[PDB]
Parts: structure tokens; sequence; C-alpha cells
């Protein structure tokens, strides 16, 4: 997709149609003649094109109007409306760019942002741009949140976000042209090595992967066609569905074995009946011959009855011998029909032990992608966001992802080592209570017009709470929080002084011995300038490994590698880092997932701002005061950096609309 | 509309395998047993047929008569 249509696609918009959001701001246009809608769409797509063509500088209304040609550049109000609309919603002029129009010297409104991860940072830049007073309170001694990079000497390794999943329609594409980012393609070749250390032949690998895909396809059929979505009042999980599908395939293998052996008995039985006939017929023949022989003893000349006897017995004997030859013909047919079936047995098993282990590697891989065991994913909605995937190859940030948040932090007022303890929101404003993480007694009070909460879902779930809301959040919100899933996945960074692995291979797998341990160090990444190997801990293993010391974890890693590349080839690591996202009090997990019993609607609920009740009985309905951003608040792109990046842009626009007013909606 | 080719999943079978916590194990064992039951049934008949064949040893050769052309 290129030209103005490419711009829409790159902004996640339909090029030939107005969105629901656009309808809300341009009700006059969407309800009017088709021609006007087409004019609007062109202005919108073109404005997006100008921004995308050069995201390093602020795209102003004046600049836009000048670059438009007749007759589009004639309706100046419509152009200005579209421009302000895009700007306000963060579709243009987001991230880090050179500002043309200086920031208003005197600011309007005060906003406190809890958390300085990508969602918080993106919202802050926007709000600052719109002219608001913004302060971010961050518990950690750094910015970035779940975007955390290990840096020591020349060693660089991401402990959090690491992959950019295609630049097509990805807002990170714009960020990568602004933020210094060294993107490198991830080669998809990934050999797997069984526990014994020997590689998996191409044939197996492909067959098992095809089956893995077939099984996923099968659970989808089980969900949409057999409506197997509730079992014993409980929502069915992906794991359960897969177990059922596999059991059914095992059943089919046995059903076929049975029908095969039943064809053998049926034939084997027909043979018995034929043989019985033959044995009885041979007796009759044996007897007739004896009679014929006796009749032939009456030598001629003999009367006609004696002659008749000889001739008669002869005929009866020949007739019976003909019957025997016919049955012998049938015997040869049945006998061979048996050597045929005996030689063509159906399959012995659905999946051998080896096949199951390799299959478990694929499941571990899926457990890694969703940062959760398959038994916790909603069968109905686990892949609710698949239709929104970006295009292009997956990439990694060669210089460490942290370069993004660090850059987004430029010029912002950030209070590090400040842990928010309480959020108070009332009809006339909010007050956030925070402590200094280095000496908890030291307390801070921040008064503001609005609060943007970007605390991770893991933190929001903490019981008893880590952050208290006063008044408490309503049940519609807390229930969404309880329902949503909050996963976990960990990484083990191994820094070596030499390269003992295949340098042309970006990643390789380790196939576990049992299903229980499938996610334990199942995948290794070779990705940076330095000789570094990154090991992944997924699924059920993630949670358990957190209770294991670094040395024992690293020991296991080395053991695996020695098994693959040879004992003498693998040296002791010079530096090792092990992440523990679940234990991290500022994260309490890695990222959200659609839990069984949940749905994409919960992400919408997480996103709805809270409006306090009036302070005075009978006083009019207040303004919303408490807002939410963060990956767990964006239905189409949850659990990602771009998702967090977008959620911040969204809330900044909503806050600004609420407190600064909208001049583009009229 | 359909399962992947070669994959088998009927409403009837799903219900059977998910009727209880160990319904699957029961279904699969009852099939393992039907299998053994059919295999021994085969060896049995094979043994009987082998004996019947031993009785037809020599066929009907010594009992055939020349043709009166």
């Amino acid at each position: 997709p290129s030209g103005v249509e490419g711009a829409a696609f790159q902004s996640r918009l339909p090029h030939d149609r107005m969105t629901s959001q656009e309808a809300a701001c341009f009700p006059d246009i969407i309800s009017g003649p088709q021609q006007t809608q087409k004019v609007f769409l062109f202005i919108r797509n073109r404005t997006l094109q100008l921004w995308l063509d050069n995201p390093k500088i602020q795209l102003t209304f004046e600049a836009t109007l000048q670059q438009l040609e007749a007759p589009y550049n004639s309706d100046t109000v419509l152009v200005h409306r579209v421009h302000s609309y895009l700007e306000r919603h963060g579709l243009i002029n987001f991230g880090i760019y050179k500002r043309i129009k200086p920031l208003p010297t005197k600011k309007t409104g005060k906003v406190i942002i809890i958390g300085s991860g990508v969602s918080g940072l993106a919202a802050a830049r926007q709000l600052q741009s719109f002219g608001m007073d913004v302060t971010l309170l961050e518990a950690r001694d750094r910015v970035g949140g779940r975007v955390a990079t290990f840096r020591k000497g020349n060693y660089v390794a991401d402990l959090g976000a690491m992959v950019v999943t295609g630049l097509g329609g990805n807002p990170m594409a714009v960020v990568s042209k602004q933020v210094n980012m060294e993107l490198a393609k991830i080669k998809q070749k990934c050999p797997l090595y069984e526990a014994n250390g020997q590689a998996v032949p191409k044939e197996k690998d492909e067959m098992v992967e095809q089956e893995f895909n077939r099984l996923l396809e099968a659970t989808s059929y089980l969900s949409h066609q057999l409506d197997f979505n509730v079992l014993n009042n409980k929502p069915v999980s992906l794991g359960q569905a897969l177990e059922v599908v596999i059991q059914l395939q095992e059943k089919h293998v046995k059903d076929e074995q049975i029908e095969h052996w039943k064809k053998i008995v049926k034939t084997q039985e027909e043979l018995k009946e034929l043989l019985n006939k033959m044995v009885n017929l041979k007796e009759k023949i044996k007897e007739l011959h004896q009679q014929y022989k006796e009749a032939s003893e009456v030598k001629p000349p003999r009367d006609i009855t004696a002659e008749f006897l000889v001739k008669s017995k002869h005929r009866d004997l020949t007739a019976l011998c003909k019957e025997y030859d016919e049955l012998a013909e049938t015997q040869g047919k049945l006998e061979e029909k048996l050597q045929e079936l005996e030689a063509n047995p159906p399959s012995d098993v659905y999946l051998s032990s080896r096949d199951r282990q390799i299959l478990d590697w694929h499941f571990a891989n899926l457990e890694f992608a969703n940062a959760t065991p398959l038994s916790t994913l909603s069968l109905k909605h686990w892949d609710q966001d698949d239709d929104f995937e970006f295009t292009g190859s997956h990439l990694t940030v060669r210089n460490g992802y942290s370069c993004v948040p660090v850059a987004l932090a430029e010029g912002l007022d950030i209070k590090l080592n400040t842990a928010v303890r309480q959020v108070r929101y009332t009809a006339s404003g909010c007050e956030v209570i925070a402590v200094n993480t280095r000496s908890t007694s030291q307390t801070f009070i921040y008064k503001c017009d609005a609060v943007l909460c970007t605390l991770p879902l893991g933190v929001l779930k903490q019981q008893p709470p880590a952050v208290q809301f006063v008044p408490p959040l309503p049940e519609w919100k807390t229930s969404a929080v309880q329902r949503m899933g909050f996963g976990n996945l960990n990484k083990v960074v191994l820094c070596f002084d030499r390269v003992f692995w295949d340098p042309s291979v970006n990643l390789f797998g380790h196939v576990g011995s049992t299903t229980a341990s499938r996610g334990e160090l199942f995948l290794f990444w070779n990705l940076y300038k330095a000789p570094i190997l990154l090991a992944l801990v997924a699924g059920e293993a993630a949670g358990i490994m957190e209770n294991i010391s670094d040395d024992v974890i690293v020991g296991r890693c080395l053991a695996i590698l020695k098994g693959i590349f040879g004992s003498s080839a693998v040296p002791q690591p010079k530096e090792t880092v092990v992440s523990r996202w679940r234990a991290d009090p500022w994260a309490r997990g890695s990222y959200s997932y659609v839990a069984a019993g949940s749905s994409g609607n919960d992400y919408d609920l997480m996103a709805q701002p809270i409006t306090p009740g009036p302070s005075i009985p009978g006083a009019p309905q207040p303004i919303p005061r408490l807002f939410f951003a963060g990956e767990h608040t964006i239905r189409n792109y949850p659990a990602t950096v771009h998702g967090a990046l977008l959620s911040g842009l969204r809330e900044a626009g909503r806050i600004a609309d609420q407190f600064l007013g909208a001049m583009y909606t009229l | 509309r359909k399962p992947p080719k070669g994959m088998f999943l009927s409403q009837e079978d799903v219900e059977a395998v998910s009727a209880n916590a160990t319904a699957a194990t029961t279904v699969l064992r009852q099939l393992d047993m039907e299998l053994v039951s059919v295999k021994r049934q085969i060896q049995n008949i094979k043994q009987t047929n082998s004996a019947l064949k031993e009785k037809l040893d020599g066929g009907i050769e010594p009992y055939r008569l020349p043709e009166v052309i």
C-alpha cells in the first residue's frame, strides 16, 4: 500500500471509510453527501502522509494547507478541523520531533501521571504539547518500566520488551525514525535439539509443526462449530480444548486399529467356513471314490444297472471334484486378501513419546508468546487480536529497547524513586500520596486536576492492594481487573567471552523431557553485537523458576548448551542476569492475556475513566478525574510496546478534550 | 464448517471424552481391551484354520478320474 492509501494503512485506518471516532468528531460529514466524505478522507489521508513522510518535524496546520492542492486547499476550516483532530488524537505530531511552534509559556491544567513506562511517557509528551502541566511519578530508579535493558561494558540485553513485530501500521515505525533505533531482522530458522543434545531431523520438525497448527485449527472448530465453550459451569481454556482434540485423535487411531483387525477376523472367519466345506467335501469325494472303485470290481459283461452304477458314480465324482476346485479357487483369493491386510496395518500411535516432546516445544512457544500456560487462556478469545497484526519482518532492537523510553523522557518532569501509595479523586480535583522508595517515611502530596494511572495490571491485582484508591474503584472496574489475565515469562542473559554457537542462527530450541517442564529454557537467542545468549523461561516454568537461585538456573543453561555444542566448547559466562517479573513489585508479571472467563470487552472496561460523585448533595455531575492507560487497556494491541504507546496517546487526547476543550468537534 | 483433513471430532465423541475427569482414560482403555479381545480371536481362528488346512494336505489328487472323451 502506497501514496495516500499507504498513509491510512500505516496509521491503522481504513482509507476509503470514516471511523467511529471520526464520526463522533465529524457528525456533519459522516451524515452528509458521499462526495464530502471523500473530500474529508483525502484531507485526512494526505495530512497523515505529510507527517509520515517526515516525522522528525512538527506538522503544522499552515504547513499542511500549503502542501495541499486545489480544490482541497480551498476549504480551510475543514482542513484545520482535520488537522486538529489528528493532532489531538496523536495520529500526527506524536513522539519526539523538532517543535516549530513553541510551547505555550503559561500552562493550562495539572495532570499527575502514575508510572513512566511507554504508556505514561507517550501521554506526557502529548499533554505537554497540548499545553498542560505534567508530572510523572515513577517508583523505580529509571524510566521505561517493562522496557528494561541490561547494559554492562559492551553487553546489551533486553530483560523486557525485545521484539518489534513488523513495521507495517506499527507506530513504532515512526518512533524508530525519531528515537535512535538500530533495528535488525530476526531470521526465522530455528533448529531444535532434543534433551540428549542431538538435532531434530527436518522431516520430524515439519511434520510436528504441521500437526501443531492442525491442532490449533481443531480447537477453533471445537469452539465455533461444536460450541464447546463451557464445561461444568467453567469457561473452557485453550489447554483443555487441545487435550480433548489430542484425546480424540488417540481415540481415532484405536478406532481404525479395531476396524482393521475386525476385517481380518471377518475374512479369517469366511476362510473357516470355506475350509469346513472343503473338508466335508473331501470326505464325500473320498467316499464316492471308494464306491466307484467297488462298482468297477463288477467286471463285464455286466447288466445295465451295474454299468449304470459305474457311470453314475463317475459323474457324481467329477461334479464334486469340480465343486472342490471352485472352493480351492476361493481359498486362494481369501488367503491373499489376508496377506494384504496383514501387510497394510493402520497407524500404531497418534504421537510417539518423541513426537509429543517436540509438540510440547511448540506449546511452550505459544505459552511464551502469550506469557501464560495454555490452561489459562480463553478458548473463545485467546487470539481476539490476531486480525490486527502488523506486516513485515519481526525485528529486535540491537542497541537495547531502553533507547526509546530514555528518549521519550527528554524534557519531562519525572520523579524517580517515588512510589504512589494512594490516589484520591473528588469533584474538585485529585490528590496523590507517594513515598520515597529509599526511606518510606518521607511522604509527598501531589494535587492535580486529573490522574492518569498506568500501573500494570499485575499491580492493580495486588491483594491486599499496593495502591489504594479513595473512593474505592467501582465493581465494574475491579471485576474487569479480577477477570483479566496477567502472565509471566523470564529471560536468562548469558554473557560469554567467545562465540561457540552458530553465528548465522538467530535462535535455537531445547526440547524438554516432560510436558511439565516444556517451558524451562526451551529457547535461546543469539542477538547482539557482543557474544550473548538469551534463554527463555515460559509457561508453568516461569513461576516456578523464580524460586530458584541464579546459579542453579545458569547451571541448567550451561548443561543444556554443553549437551548441544560439546562440553569443552562452552565456557563459564562472564556475566549473567536472570529476570523475575512476577516478584517485581512494580510489575507483578510480564503482560496481560485473555484469560478463560474474560474477553476483549474487559480491555475496554480497563480503559474507561472514573467520575467521582459530587461533594455536595444535589450538585451537578462532575468531570471525569481518574484515567487509565497501559497495555492492559487497549483491546486491539494488548501486551505490547506499541499498545502501551497507543494507550497513552489515547488518554492524552481524552484528557485534553475534557480539560482544554475541543474546537474541531463543532 | 469442517475439521482439518484427517482430524476427527464429533459432538458425540467430545461429550464422551469430557463427561468426567477420567472419561478419556476410560474410553481409551475400553478400546485397548477391545483390541486385545479381537487379536486373541484372530490367533484362535488362525490356529483352527491351520488344522483344517492340514486335513486337506494332498488335495483331491488321488481321487481324480481320467476323462471319458
